[PDB]
């Protein structure tokens, strides 16, 4: 994959040669933060329906929810929202779906509990935010980096 | 507190944003700590005609020093700048996680060397002025 | 039956293909708005009077401003249409999409 | 260090306080500031306009010079008067290449010290105003840190003997990062005296003669000792001055505005006297004589600079309160207020209104622009500003659109030969480039040992600036105008920094007039405290009834001499037109509809239309008048209307003029529906019915369709009326057109038919993609060189889709207003600009030397030849930004609204 | 003394040595602005020399440069031989043409200077800590490497608390460093010049 | 006539043509000579 930060004419054309590389070979592209170049999405749509691509290849794209973001392009692309679980289970199946497998496993075995134990804290504190502002003054950023 | 979370920071070779309101000691915390941790600290106060040329060629120099940066004011660095330097910033960090283990990584398309005692702080007041809101990644 | 020239707005590309196929024996190209090969087509499409289909009308040219406008004269036996600075002289079986 | 400050406040004319006295208050803000800027490198001085805050760092940087020797420097830098990126600079986007700008010029030129900058004490002074945009960057500067960090890694350290100053009005903008940085000197506006002020003047009217033991001095002296009562202690100027701030200006008052503007006229009076005495020789200047002469001038001029921005019944409130509180000679008037009383030479009063009779101007230059009706407010106006003008000081002309703010500067300039009048229409998008590129055209850049100096070309003539909508350039989201900080510090200052090399400009023979409306007008914007204190500014009301019903009864009588049978029917056609401007006035505002300004410009037209119909005639029916009348009513009061219950309130109201003020007139004859003027069918311009009319039109149609182009057209009244609007504007000289109406109405086409009908050229710019303002130049300059060089008349047609920016808009409003553009002809097009106008001088026959008058007949071509029809569509969102962006839309073009079919 | 001569300008009895004065301060103004050009050109060559004699390949990768640096350079010698010839002050201001070819030379060396930055990107690249200097300060060290007294001012930028650096009486030996207010460390080994 | 020959002998001989370029001509070329010196990287100043 080939991943670029929208926001710079050096990135514009990064984005642009890495887009026709993986239209001519089949490898995968991403460029985020979409949302700071509407005018550049345009054309970004236009090309992309012009052009035929490889049968494996897959463009993923992402923003913040924006209406500045074009709405033929909103229309073309397949759209998924990306907000914090609304739930302690689906926040802890979100937590375990992230969670390697091979990590979570290695030795001592209290290492599953001590994850386990980080991801109820993590669902309490996030659903506490979501019960604004009783469950905390502000609306603080606890997420996945956290 | 503030020497706990960026050295915490620092080990998991991560930047160091210290925030609040002016006048509460958080560029000062910062050179205090890299004077004695021993490491040449730069302070710039950093503006929206920082490009990403400009940006990355501080980077640049800042990564074969081998000194710390303090960018003060970040969030002044307009939402499409500043996007485009977490791209520098995650190579600078990828870069520092491979020292930890001829170890270059680039930079402005051009191969630069990485010394292990640099590092990436950003010091900035939420709301002063209606500035830019850091993106996530 | 259009008088004033068709803009078509086809979210599908249906109508784009069926005037394709339409107009197949006076042979269409297709061109674009934001192409660099548009004003060449367009004065192409003028002098042989060809069928012409473009695309993008959001990014529209404002040269295509006499064309849509019909201002035509007719200094002697010559038909002429301004496009730009040059002077082409305007063939009658001509039609824009 | 007080004994120093003693010294050079003496030396200075500035009065010194020794805790208790006058100047005690400003003695210890001085001594705050010293100690200060010992215990900090980060300084401000906060405080009102006019509050002591630069003689005060002033005079302490002289007193450390002559205590420790060592000699200061001061940079005073206004940051506000130039970009950002002129203040610290740039990295070149092409090649990596930085190049410095005026802060970070002078402070590394410091830290070089190839002069010995470093063992100087250098105080860099930010006179303006403050916000995050640019000194967020001095945080790091005015911190510990101490560094001025660059974008492009190049750090400046500040030396010690460096002090960084900021002297503001306000930090409404100001953030506590920056607050918590600098430490606070706050002047009040109680530290600085009106007797310090009073003290001040009289110094320096003792001192520093006028005239660059002479009789000058003595003049001075003389009329300073008789003056001096009535400024200490309460007196009279400072009890006027206190009710003067009670009355309701238009401009927001400020004591050093008012305070300014008296001593202004007072040095006017002194040269008064000084002209008297060259006059008489034989018999010098008595003492009594000058005494009776200083007590009403002083009356006088305390009148006019306290109330020469009110209204005509604050003004005279202020006179009878004058004549309630003092004690001076005063002339015995029940009704007419001291405001219409003059001072003459030998010491008496004398009323304004015997200053000009009535006039009788010649049929030729009847209602020409170069000629002004007399009358009272006209002279009051024409003294107050020559007295302003004399001594070179900056004035402001304030007033209601079309009220006579530009004939009376102009008026004023005619009494004085030595001045030449520069004109400068602002916009919203107003820089100071529009200064930059004026200085560049009409003066030049001279190198001396002192510095570098900007002169006019003209050598012994003064440049006037006359900035026409001075109100109208933007505020930022910070509530400043670059533009007007620009002259703020070109007039306070005296010059400007040059961007390209970072150098003092110094003006030595440039003054500046501003003419705008009331900041309360939609466009229009307060100015600032600072900016005002130094311009007077003068409120130029409209004329009213009684004096408009003679300024156009004259004009009326004048034009109506080719024929004697007429001549009688003058006083109640003069009433008719007032009355019927009256109620169009009241009935159509500006809260209605953006472009509903009715002024005496209509008055004006309306007898340039009914006396170029009456000229090729010499014999008319009084029903005849009463017809040319009525069609120029319509035209003038009609043809801007948007609502068709307006358009019939208009024409009822015509008809009801008309009967009220000529009973026993044919009223078929006089009034008829169509009621249409043409100069196509016959070789005069005479009335037309619409059925020939519409036979010849059909008939040019027929003949349009093959030559220029083949559109057919459907003809109908409304077309017929349009096309002859367009006709009349295309014959007035410089006849600009605004057409409002909705697309493919047939707007461009009829007035590409008209212009073919008259022989003009058609021009459009053919705007496409990628169209640039590099582009929109090249075409103004050809159209401008084929109108002004070749002798071509051109129809310019512009359409509202082809202004792709803010700069197309403003070329264009500066050539509607001007007939050029200054900086549009630079370099090789300005020489080949010059060889086509020389070339074109010879064709025509005059003779021309040198590049001055040649670009003034150029001017005048164009002015005669290009004709600009402007069509856009109807929109209040899109009217207001258009009246605010390109006043000249709708000053100097004629507004017809099309609509809808 | 041209303040001098504006004092007796004023007061009390200007009119009878007006003549003779006000030719005197002409030519003060005029030698005043012959030598404010004079030491910028001189500063800018001193580095300048420095750097096109000292470094190596610098006419192989930028050839129109070095040839113009060395055209300007032998009128800026034969300069020198001239004004050595006639050392006088006065005989140098009534040298004709020198301030138009010194404004001219002034022009040729700032642009010289401006196209150098290419050539100070390497430079950079070779020492880390020439990317906190810049241009003028980076030329000034690289053209005075072998006159290592005016590179005392520099160190400030590209150091935390050294500003200066001890130095042997013979110009090539490094005996330390120093902070901006006396304290100084000394090297166990010096390095050699 | 000569007129043509005698200029074509001056172009042929020595690559220019004194006096063909004058008043706004030779400043229009030498801002041209300029721009194009520019485009080819030579620094070149003043007009010989
Ligand atoms: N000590 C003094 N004695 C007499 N007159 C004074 C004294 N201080 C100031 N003045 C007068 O006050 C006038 C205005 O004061 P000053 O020039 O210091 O303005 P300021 O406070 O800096 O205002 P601004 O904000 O408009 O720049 C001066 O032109 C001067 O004539
Ligand atoms: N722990 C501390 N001890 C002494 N002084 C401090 C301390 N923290 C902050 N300060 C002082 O407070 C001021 C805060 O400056 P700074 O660190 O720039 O704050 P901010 O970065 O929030 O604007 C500095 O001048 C510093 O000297
Ligand atoms: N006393 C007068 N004599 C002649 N014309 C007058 C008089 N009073 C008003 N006017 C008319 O009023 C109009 C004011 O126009 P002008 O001064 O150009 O606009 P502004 O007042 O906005 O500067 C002029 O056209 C002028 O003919
Ligand atoms: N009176 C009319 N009769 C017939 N067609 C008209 C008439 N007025 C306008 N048109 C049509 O409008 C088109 C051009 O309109 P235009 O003059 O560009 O209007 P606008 O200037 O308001 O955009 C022409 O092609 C013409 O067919
Ligand atoms: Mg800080
Ligand atoms: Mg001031």
């Amino acid at each position: 994959i080939t991943s670029i930060a929208i926001g710079s004419a050096e990135g514009f054309n990064q984005a642009d040669k890495a887009i026709n590389t993986a239209v001519k070979s089949g490898r995968w592209v991403m460029l985020k933060n979409v949302h700071l170049a509407p005018g550049w999405l345009m054309q970004l749509e236009k090309k992309l329906h012009s052009l035929q691509p490889h049968a494996c290849f897959r463009l993923f794209l992402t923003m913040e929810i924006n209406p500045k973001v074009p709405v033929n392009l909103l229309r073309a692309g397949r759209i998924f929202v990306f907000e914090p679980p609304p739930g302690v289970k689906a926040n802890m199946l979100r937590t375990f779906s992230s969670i390697p497998v091979s990590r979570i496993c290695k030795s001592p075995n209290e290492r599953a509990r001590l994850y386990f134990l980080l991801a109820w804290f993590h669902a309490i504190i996030q659903e506490r935010l979501r019960y604004a502002p009783l469950g905390w003054s502000k609306k603080y950023e606890f997420g996945e980096s956290d | 507190r503030c020497y706990l979370t960026m050295t915490q920071a620092l080990e998991a070779r991560l930047g160091g944003s210290p925030f609040g309101p002016a006048g509460t000691g958080k560029t000062e915390s910062v050179k205090a700590l890299g004077h004695q941790l021993g490491r040449f600290v730069l302070v710039f106060n950093c503006d929206e005609t920082f490009d990403f040329q400009a940006m990355g060629r501080i980077f640049v120099g800042l990564c074969q020093v081998g000194a710390w940066g303090c960018f003060d004011e970040f969030n002044r660095l307009e939402e499409r700048m500043l996007s485009a330097v977490s791209q520098q910033v995650q190579c600078i960090q990828e870069a520092l996680r491979e020292h930890s283990n001829p170890i270059t990584c680039e930079l402005l398309n051009k191969q630069v060397k990485v010394s292990p005692d640099m590092a990436i702080f950003i010091t900035m007041n939420p709301g002063y002025a209606g500035r830019s809101n850091l993106p996530d990644n | 039956r259009f008088n004033r020239y068709p803009l078509i707005i086809d979210p599908s590309g249906q109508a784009t293909e069926f005037i394709m196929n339409e107009y197949k024996d006076r042979k269409i190209t297709r061109t674009s708005f934001l192409d660099d090969a548009f004003r060449k087509n367009l004065e192409s499409a003028l002098r042989f009077g060809n069928p012409l289909l473009v695309q993008d009308v959001e990014s529209y040219d404002p040269v295509l401003n006499p064309v849509l406008n019909r201002e035509v004269r007719r200094t002697g036996g010559r038909v002429l249409i301004t496009l730009g600075d040059q002077d082409i002289d305007l063939s009658p079986s001509f039609v824009i999409f | 260090l007080r004994e120093e400050l003693k010294k050079v406040c003496q030396e200075m004319y500035l009065t010194y306080g020794d805790g208790e006295e006058v100047g005690g208050m400003w003695v210890e803000k001085v001594l705050q500031l010293y100690q200060i800027t010992q215990i900090n490198h980060g300084l401000m001085m906060v405080g009102p306009s006019g509050s002591g805050k630069s003689m005060a760092w002033r005079v302490l940087l002289k007193a450390l010079e002559r205590l420790e020797g060592v000699e200061g420097v001061a940079h005073i830098i206004d940051p506000k008067a130039i970009s950002k990126d002129h203040l610290y600079g740039t990295l070149d986007p092409n090649t990596r290449e930085w190049t410095d700008g005026l802060f970070t010029h002078v402070l590394r030129k410091i830290i070089d010290s190839v002069r010995g900058e470093l063992q100087k004490r250098q105080w860099i002074v930010f006179d303006g105003d403050v916000d995050p945009e640019w000194v967020e960057n001095l945080n790091s500067v005015l911190d510990d840190n101490k560094l001025l960090t660059l974008p492009n890694g190049e750090r400046l350290s500040l030396p010690p003997n460096v002090r960084i100053m900021f002297e503001v009005q306000d930090l409404k903008y100001a953030t506590l990062a920056t607050v918590s940085r600098c430490g606070m000197v706050w002047f009040s506006e109680d530290v600085l005296s009106t007797d310090m002020i009073f003290n001040n003047f009289l110094a320096r009217l003792r001192s520093i003669p006028l005239d660059e033991a002479s009789p000058m001095l003595q003049i001075q002296r003389d009329a300073a000792t008789i003056m001096q009562p009535y400024f200490t202690s309460n007196g009279l100027v400072t009890k006027a001055l206190e009710h003067a701030f009670q009355l309701e200006h238009i401009m927001d008052l400020t004591r050093l505005r008012c305070l300014g503007s008296l001593f202004s006229m007072l040095h006017q009076a002194c040269r008064n006297v000084a002209q008297y005495n060259a006059n008489h020789p034989d018999f010098p200047m008595q003492i009594e004589q000058l005494e009776r002469y200083i007590q009403r001038y002083l009356v006088y001029a305390i009148l006019w600079s306290l109330s020469g921005d009110s209204r005509l019944k604050m003004r005279a409130e202020l006179g009878e309160y004058i004549r309630r509180i003092t004690t001076v000679p005063l002339p015995t008037a029940p009704n007419i207020p001291i405001i219409d009383y003059e001072v003459s030479i030998s010491g008496e009063w004398s009323p304004w209104q015997a200053k000009v009779p009535q006039i009788e101007v010649e049929t030729h230059k009847v209602a020409a622009p170069d000629v002004v009706v007399p009358t009272l407010d006209t002279v009051r106006h024409e003294a107050l500003l020559y007295t302003w003008l004399a001594e070179h000081k900056p004035l402001v002309l304030c007033g209601p659109p079309g009220s006579g703010k530009t004939m009376t500067l102009f008026s004023a300039l005619r009494a004085l030969p030595d001045m030449e009048v520069v004109g400068l229409n602002f916009s919203s998008a107003t820089t100071p480039e529009l200064l930059l590129k004026t200085f560049d055209h009409y003066c030049e850049y001279r190198r001396t040992p002192n510095g570098v100096v900007l002169a006019p070309v003209q050598l012994g003539k003064w440049l006037v600036l006359f900035c026409d909508e001075i109100n109208l350039p933007d505020m930022d989201k910070y509530g400043t105008q670059r533009v007007i900080s620009f002259i703020r510090q070109m007039v306070e200052h005296g010059g400007f920094y040059r961007t390209s090399d970072q150098t003092w400009v110094k003006l030595e023979r440039i003054q500046f007039v501003g003419a705008c409306n009331p900041p309360t007008d939609p466009g229009r914007k307060p100015l600032s405290h600072r900016f005002l204190r130094h311009v007077p500014v003068v409120y130029v009301d409209y004329p009213g009834p009684a004096s408009l019903t003679q300024i156009y009864g004259t004009f009326n009588r004048a034009m109506l001499r080719l024929i004697p049978s007429l001549r009688t029917y003058a006083e109640p056609l003069t009433a008719a037109m007032v009355e019927f401007y009256t109620m169009s006035q009241e009935r159509f505002t500006q809260d209605t509809q953006p472009h509903y300004i009715y002024s005496p410009r209509e008055m004006t037209r309306w007898v340039r239309g009914i006396f170029e119909a009456l000229r090729p005639l010499e014999t008319l029916p009084v029903e005849g008048l009463i017809r040319i009348w009525a069609h120029e009513a319509l035209r003038l009061f009609q043809d801007r209307l948007v609502e068709d219950e307006e358009r019939r309130w208009t024409d009822e109201n015509i008809d009801t003029v008309a009967l009220k003020h000529f009973p026993n007139i044919d009223r078929e004859k006089a009034m008829s529906r169509p009621i249409l003027y043409s100069n196509w069918l016959s070789k005069d311009y005479i009335p037309v019915d619409q059925e020939e009319l519409r036979d010849y039109v059909k008939a040019r149609l027929k003949v349009f369709y093959e030559e220029e182009l083949d559109v057919p057209l459907v003809l109908f009244n409304e077309v017929l009326d349009h096309v002859l609007r367009i006709d009349r504007i295309f014959r007035q000289p410089q006849g600009h057109l605004l057409l409002i109406g909705v697309s493919g109405a047939g707007k461009t086409t009829l007035s590409r038919f008209v212009a073919w009908m008259n022989g003009l050229s058609v021009y459009q710019i053919k705007v496409h993609r990628k169209y640039t303002g590099e582009d929109f130049d090249e075409d103004l300059r050809t159209v401008l060189r084929r109108s002004g060089c070749k002798n071509e008349k051109i129809a310019f047609i512009m359409d509202e889709s082809n202004v792709l920016d803010s700069g197309f808009l403003e070329r264009m409003n500066t050539l509607l207003a001007n007939g050029e553009v200054p900086g549009l002809f630079e370099g090789d097009e300005y020489a080949t600009l010059m060889t086509q106008c020389k070339e074109g001088a010879q064709k025509e026959g005059l003779m021309l030397d040198s590049h001055e008058e040649l670009y003034k007949w150029f001017t005048s071509q164009v002015i005669r030849n290009l004709h600009v029809v402007f069509t856009m569509n109807p929109s209040s969102e899109g009217l207001k930004d258009r009246a605010a962006t390109s006043p000249a839309l709708f000053n100097r073009c004629v507004l017809n609204w099309f609509g809808d079919w | 003394h041209i303040n001098s001569v504006s004092a007796m300008k004023l007061s009390p009895y200007y009119k009878v040595f007006e003549e003779d004065a006000l030719s005197w301060e002409d030519k003060l103004n005029r030698i005043m602005a012959l030598f404010d050009v004079w030491i910028d050109v001189q500063r800018r060559w001193v580095y300048l020399e420095g750097i096109f004699t000292g470094s190596a390949d610098i006419k192989h990768l930028l050839p129109v440069e070095t040839q113009r640096f060395q055209s300007i350079s032998t009128e800026f010698l034969a300069l020198m031989k001239k004004v050595s010839k006639s050392p006088l002050v006065m005989d140098v201001l009534n040298i004709q043409g020198v301030q138009r070819s010194l404004e001219r030379l002034a022009d040729l060396l700032g642009k010289i200077q401006k196209a150098l930055g290419e050539y100070l990107e390497r430079e950079r690249s070779s020492f880390p800590r020439f990317y906190f200097v810049g241009d003028e300060d980076l030329l000034e060290i690289i053209g005075n490497s072998k006159n290592v007294a005016k590179l005392q001012k520099h160190f400030k930028k590209m150091f935390a608390g050294v500003s200066s650096i001890i130095l042997n009486e013979d110009n090539s030996v490094v005996l330390g460093i120093s902070s901006r207010e006396g304290e100084e460390v000394m090297f166990k080994t010096p390095v050699s010049i």
